[PDB]
């Protein structure tokens, strides 16, 4: 049917030299490169948070530690504290 | 007295047991910290290519 057929190779062919060859738009007044694969292309990285998010941060944990090695000067009012506690026991 | 007395028989047996055991099972979990890590990087991963 070439109804069909002409208006398929319109259909291919009109927009063909805006993906097959890359004689990038004849129509459309505003140039299509810097429109999606370079403005839009850093889009994502645009519409998300840029070099903590998308670079995702391999971040290193705190290192939490203990008491500090210092028993005694506490230990013994621990003690002492207890005795009162045992007092109120 | 005999009964405050017989309250404490057995229980400097048991609380030196449960002083070890209980600080066992605090500290040990910052094994799930260090996991937590892991787990926070991976869903940041799964956050930003789920926006790909």
């Amino acid at each position: 049917q070439d109804l069909y057929l002409r208006e398929l190779k319109d259909t291919k062919l009109a927009p063909s030299t805006l993906q097959d060859a890359e004689g990038n738009v004849k129509p459309w007044n505003p140039p299509q490169k810097p429109n999606l694969p370079e403005l839009e292309l850093q889009g994502p990285e645009a519409l998300k948070a840029y070099t903590e998010q998308n670079v995702e941060t391999a971040h290193v944990a705190k290192e939490s530690e203990e008491g500090e090695s210092e028993p005694i000067e506490e230990d013994w009012l621990v003690l002492d504290d207890a005795e009162e506690t045992k007092e109120s026991h | 007295r005999i009964d405050s007395v017989s309250q404490l028989q057995n229980v400097a047996e048991t609380t030196k047991v449960l002083f070890d055991v209980s600080k066992e099972t605090v500290e040990l979990e910052s094994e799930a910290f260090e996991l937590k890590q892991k787990v926070e990087l991976a869903h940041e991963a799964k956050a930003v290519l789920d926006s790909w």
